């Protein structure tokens, strides 16, 4: 899923890079920018 | 002009004055057509002749004629609305006869004509509704009125309707706020329609006022009035309630239509079996003539009450008092004073003259009236030959 | 007994220089009072307010309502 | 170092809130009764973002940029998701508004479940539109209102096109739906257009015999009202006002495939009226109001 | 009753329009034949009415709605075959049952 992020910028996920306030681990998902790369912690429902 | 002036001076007191005047107009128009063929210059001549003969008259007589015109229009409107088969014929005759009366456009009688039309239009709009008839008649003869007061009345009614809608929405919003407050912290009736009037356009009398509403009307109605007053303030101009209006009452199988004074008297009657007039007067604190006019159509035939003067029970009626027409047996004094002051200011300001609008400013300050009143006095003095317009500057008023 | 099924209450609403330019009512026009040498005559309208022809000319060229009472301005041509 | 930070923070905020929007959307798709609770969550997110902006961003332009990003990131896909038809054809907001209109009658007792339901729907819709001036949110909400109105009117028409109360009940339905739309979305013009379009569509989606019967009914109603208002007394002066009110729900025929039959049937009755009484004021006024509904004048 | 009569009239009008003017074509033809049979049955039912009751009325309304939707789709079109054959057989059986009930009633 290529999340729009502006007029000429989209995003797409790459791969989990870790695991770690609700007792359930997060996921430091990396996001590739298609016109750098953003790192974002996402919760399990959110990533699902 | 000679013919119509002869007629005017001959019969201005008889009650058939307006029908005879209109018949005269129709006959002279037909005769002019039969003589000179259908042309426009001759229609203009006819209108100018009528105008000249009207103007060449006295002030008391001009006032009488204006009152008569207004009364005739009102009678025709009322009859055409109420009656059945004859009412349609009457409305036809009226939409015909409205052309002779437009000869009052631009003259020095239009102000008095309008000031007398206002009263009758007010009584009509408050007894019946803002029927399409008033709108049609005004689209026909709406230019005779200098200040355009009747159109403002008709606009006031629509403004009141919009106010009703906004009031409903406002009440809903208050309820929503209160429900949210109570939720977050935790986590068979009389329809009343209110009508707001603007004293710039309605001639409400300073005798038809309700000062302390709570001491007269029941608690429920007083509460409704208070709620609307709160809304008007929180969205605004105060609000002074009046005894005008109408109401629908149920009495047995009978449905009655009454005025506010009538409704209030009868409601008070609904907790006893006989009422005394002196007590009614003392408790109401209103005009006794008004009380009598309100009571008259009640003790009469087919009435729900009986007289004995004590008031008792008699054992779709329309018991609304009919319109008591005025009778022109102070306008002359006002015209005299305005003319005198205007002549004084015109003589003092130097033969260089002054501008007419600035002149109205001066006259209003000196009185400190209406711009239309001063303008009509100016037209009167110009006709009578006491002032003139500067040929070089038409806006310059030069004394003669 | 009687039962009120409808009612229609009536209520009146009750509460002076050239407000638009705020100069004195009989005085001259401030726009042209800056450019000394006073040509604005007063103008009247059906809605019964008196304003300067200069003020009104400009304002109307901008907007098309009476700035004091929210009605379409109509240049008074009675008695004229 | 300002533009670097501007770009980076805009990107981060936009992405975070798009992810959260899809989360809430997939949550609301499962159980339709979740919008009543969707309102406070939005309130919290907006309050937090406004607090942050006011405390750590000086330029009003900077604040406005952050706010526009947050809004167009969270509330736009949420709308385009909750107002998208299923296979049967009922969206979440469509279901909510339909239930509002259906339970509106029993929502007068200020202590009942219907009162709370109505309050919640009202607040949610006002929030969703509180930022309008054609955005991509107002458009979706407008189409949703159109669909709800069309379904209601289609149900009514297919239900009672025979009873002699057809025209009065039609006009009462018009007034009801108009007041409801106003109290939900505030007084706006696009929503009145939506109402008119819904009524017109419900009319068009009909058969020919039924269209003819509806047209004859409208014409007969106008004729009866005019005759009564002219002839009777106080009842007639009362009827003419209701007639004046009821012409706007009939003007919806202005420019459809029914105007021809409506006119062909209005002719027949105007003839008898004009040859029994004269060309009164009433005919002229009625025509000055609803004139453009006739193709051939 | 008014809703059922309006639905029957609309279905008859749509069928007349389709008659006046390749698995998809065969499926549309089968659906049109079934809709014509169901419309004939509904016309007979309305004629009998004009000259588990709630459950029967709900079933009749659902069948009328299904026939109208199928006819509207077929007009808009211009496993699946087993489903169409089963629907046509059920429609014919319902028509025969309604005819038998009418003959028993009068
Ligand atoms: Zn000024
Ligand atoms: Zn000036
Ligand atoms: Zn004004």
């Amino acid at each position: 899923l290529m999340v729009p992020l502006g007029p000429r910028l989209q995003a797409y996920p790459e791969e989990l890079i870790r695991q770690r306030h609700d007792g359930h681990p997060e996921y430091l998902i990396r996001w590739s920018v298609l016109k750098e790369h953003i790192l974002m912690w996402l919760s399990a429902p959110e990533v699902y | 002009q000679e013919q119509v002036s002869r007629f005017l001076a001959a019969a201005w007191r008889a009650p058939d004055f307006v029908p005879r005047y209109c018949k005269l107009y129709e006959h002279l128009q037909r005769a002019g057509s039969e003589l000179f063929g259908p042309r426009a210059a001759f229609m203009l001549a006819l209108r100018s002749g009528f105008s000249g003969a009207l103007l060449q008259q006295s002030f008391l007589t001009a006032a009488h004629m204006s009152e008569q015109f207004a009364r005739y229009i009102d009678q025709q409107i009322q009859g055409g609305l109420i009656g059945g088969a004859p009412g349609v014929e009457m409305l036809g005759q009226l939409q015909r006869h409205l052309e002779p009366i437009m000869v009052l456009s631009g003259l020095e009688l239009a102000t008095t004509f309008e000031h007398f039309y206002q009263h009758y239009m007010a009584d009509r709009l408050l007894s019946f509704g803002s029927s399409w008839l008033e709108g049609a008649v005004l689209e026909q003869i709406g230019l005779c009125f200098p200040n355009r007061l009747p159109q403002l009345m008709l606009q006031s009614l629509s403004t009141s309707e919009e106010l009703q809608r906004q009031f409903h929405l406002f009440q809903l919003q208050r309820l929503d706020k209160l429900f949210l407050e109570q939720e977050d912290e935790e986590e068979p009736s009389p329809a009343i329609s209110i009508l707001v009037l603007s004293p710039r356009c309605w001639p409400v009398s300073p005798l038809c006022y309700l000062y302390h509403p709570r001491k007269c009307l029941p608690t429920e109605f007083c509460d409704a009035l208070d709620r609307f007053s709160s809304f008007y303030s929180q969205s605004q101009r105060r609000l002074q309630w009046t005894w005008l209006g109408r109401a629908e009452l149920q009495f047995g199988k009978q449905i009655l239509h009454v005025s506010t004074v009538q409704m209030w008297l009868l409601l008070k009657f609904n907790q006893t079996e006989e009422v005394s007039v002196e007590t009614l007067l003392k408790d109401s604190d209103l005009s006794p003539e008004l009380l009598l006019q309100a009571l008259v159509p009640l003790t009469s035939g087919n009435g729900p009450l009986t007289l004995h003067g004590v008031l008792r029970l008699h054992e779709a009626l329309w018991l609304i008092p009919p319109q008591a027409y005025l009778n022109v047996e102070t306008l002359e004094q006002k015209r005299n004073l305005l003319s005198c002051l205007l002549v004084r200011i015109l003589k003092a300001h130097g033969e260089k003259g002054l501008h007419i609008d600035q002149l109205v400013c001066l006259v209003l300050e000196a009185w400190q009236c209406t711009s239309t009143d001063v303008l009509s006095c100016i037209l009167h003095l110009l006709g009578q030959g006491y002032v003139k317009r500067r040929d070089d500057r038409p806006q310059i008023l030069m004394y003669a | 007994r009687f039962e009120v099924k409808k009612w229609n209450a009536v209520a009146l609403w009750a509460w002076d220089n050239c407000a638009i330019c705020r100069n004195h009512i009989m005085d001259l026009c401030i726009e042209c009072q800056a450019n000394q040498a006073e040509e604005c005559t007063v103008a009247w309208g059906v809605c019964n307010h008196a304003f300067h022809f200069h003020c009104i000319s400009r304002w109307l060229k901008t907007r098309q309502v009476c700035p004091l009472d929210n009605r379409e301005w109509e240049f008074q041509k009675y008695g004229h | 170092f300002w533009p670097l930070f501007r770009e980076q923070l805009c990107r981060r905020t936009c992405l975070f809130y798009t992810i959260r929007a899809q989360a809430w959307s997939r949550d609301i798709a499962e159980d339709h009764r979740r919008l009543l609770q969707l309102c406070p969550r939005l309130n919290r997110v907006l309050r937090h973002e406004q607090n942050f902006a006011d405390r750590f961003l000086p330029d009003d332009e900077a604040a406005q940029a952050l706010g526009k990003t947050c809004w167009e990131a969270l509330v736009s896909p949420l709308v385009q998701n909750i107002t998208s038809p299923d296979a049967e054809g009922v969206s979440a907001l469509g279901w909510l508004l339909d239930q509002y209109l259906e339970q509106r009658e029993t929502s007068r007792n200020p202590l009942s479940r219907a009162a709370s339901f109505a309050s919640r729907v009202r607040r949610l819709c006002h929030l969703l539109v509180h930022v309008e001036p054609p955005s991509s949110s107002l458009r979706n909400i407008t189409q949703c209102w159109l669909s709800v109105v069309q379904e209601q009117v289609s149900r009514f028409l297919a239900a009672a096109w025979r009873a002699p109360d057809f025209v009065p009940r039609y006009c009462k339905l018009y007034e009801h739906l108009q007041r409801a739309g106003s109290e939900l979305f505030g007084p706006r013009a696009a929503f009145m257009l939506a109402l008119r379009s819904g009524f017109s569509g419900a009319l068009l989606q009909q058969s020919f015999l039924t269209a003819a019967h509806m047209s004859e009914q409208f014409a007969r109603y106008i004729d009866q009202q005019i005759q009564g208002g002219l002839i009777g007394g106080a009842p007639g002066v009362e009827m003419l006002g209701q007639l004046q009110r009821h012409l706007e729900p009939i003007m919806v025929l202005s420019g459809l495939e029914l105007a021809t039959t409506f006119e062909h049937f209005y002719q027949h009755y105007m003839a008898d009226r004009l040859l029994s009484f004269g060309s009164s004021w009433l005919e002229g006024a009625v025509l000055e109001q609803i004139g453009l509904c006739f193709p051939n004048r | 009753y008014n809703e059922r009569c309006t639905f029957h009239h609309q279905a008859r009008e749509f069928a007349v329009n389709l008659r006046n003017r390749p698995r998809s074509f065969t499926f549309l033809n089968d659906a049109c034949q079934g809709l014509e049979q169901a419309r004939k049955v509904l016309a007979y039912a309305c004629v009998y009415s004009f000259y588990y009751m709630d459950v029967v009325e709900q079933q009749t309304e659902n069948l009328e709605l299904h026939t109208n939707a199928l006819q509207i789709l077929l007009e808009e079109t211009l496993d699946c075959l087993s489903t169409g054959m089963e629907l046509l057989r059920r429609i014919q059986e319902r028509l025969l049952a309604i005819l038998q009930h009418s003959a028993q009633d009068f």
